[PDB]
């Protein structure tokens, strides 16, 4: 459904705080529920963080970040957001928003292809 | 489910053809994608399902594989293909490999 993801820029954060990364979806509707989260370590391939899941239209994050990421979306400016708290250096990487790919059928524990991202945000952990 | 890529480099010369490898810890049956990441960009799709060119996606990258064994293929490979390419699978939730840099030499 051609859009456009517009992240926050690079942020440069001391251990043990907090980054909230925003993302500006352009074009054709806003979804909450197709917007999810990952991240690329350097030298590492992408990792899925979060989402807003459909129904119970709640945020679910994946257990390592679970407790410390907090997911968000305001439907009427068709911005999601991204917040990672008690930063460990470990946690530098580039964090991305990107767009689901809806499946034919959705099964059990089945995931998402990821059409189009955001152009990323570096957060670096001193 | 994890994600195996191979080689971690492939360097080649514009022209040439390129061989990548994404195999299965278990069975992913055609549950797979894979993405193009030119440096500082974000991934772009290129594959789905195993076999399907995303939109806009030339023909030279074609798709192949199914449960564990699966493969890229680049046919004459243009100095622009030079990124890191990776695979995910949506089988089992979502996890991506580790990457294959392909170099243009």
């Amino acid at each position: 459904e051609v859009q456009l993801l517009e992240q926050s820029g690079a942020e440069v954060k001391k251990p043990g705080s907090s980054v909230k990364v925003s993302c500006q979806v352009f074009g054709d509707t806003f979804s909450r529920y197709t917007i999810q989260w990952l991240r690329q370590a350097p030298g590492q391939g992408p990792e899925w963080m979060g989402n807003i899941i459909p129904v119970y239209n709640t945020p679910n994050y994946a257990q390592k970040f679970q407790g410390r990421l907090s997911i968000t979306a305001d439907d009427s400016t068709s911005t999601a957001y991204m917040e990672l708290s008690s930063l460990r250096s470990e946690d530098t990487a580039v964090y991305f928003c990107a767009r689901v790919v809806i499946p034919n059928a959705i099964r059990h524990t089945m995931g998402y292809y990821f059409d189009y991202w955001g152009q990323g945000t570096l957060v670096t952990v001193s | 489910a994890e994600l195996t890529q191979s080689p971690a480099t492939l360097s080649l010369s514009p022209g040439e053809r390129a061989t990548l490898s994404c195999r299965a810890s278990q069975s992913v049956n055609k549950y797979l994608a894979w993405y193009q990441q030119k440096p500082g960009q974000a991934p772009r799709l290129l594959i789905y399902d195993a076999s399907n060119r995303a939109t806009g996606i030339p023909a030279r990258f074609s798709g192949s594989g199914s449960g564990t064994d699966f493969t890229l293929t680049i046919s004459n490979l243009e100095p622009e293909d030079f990124a890191v390419y990776y695979c995910q699978q949506r089988s089992d939730w979502v996890t991506f490999g580790g990457g294959t840099k392909v170099e243009i030499k």
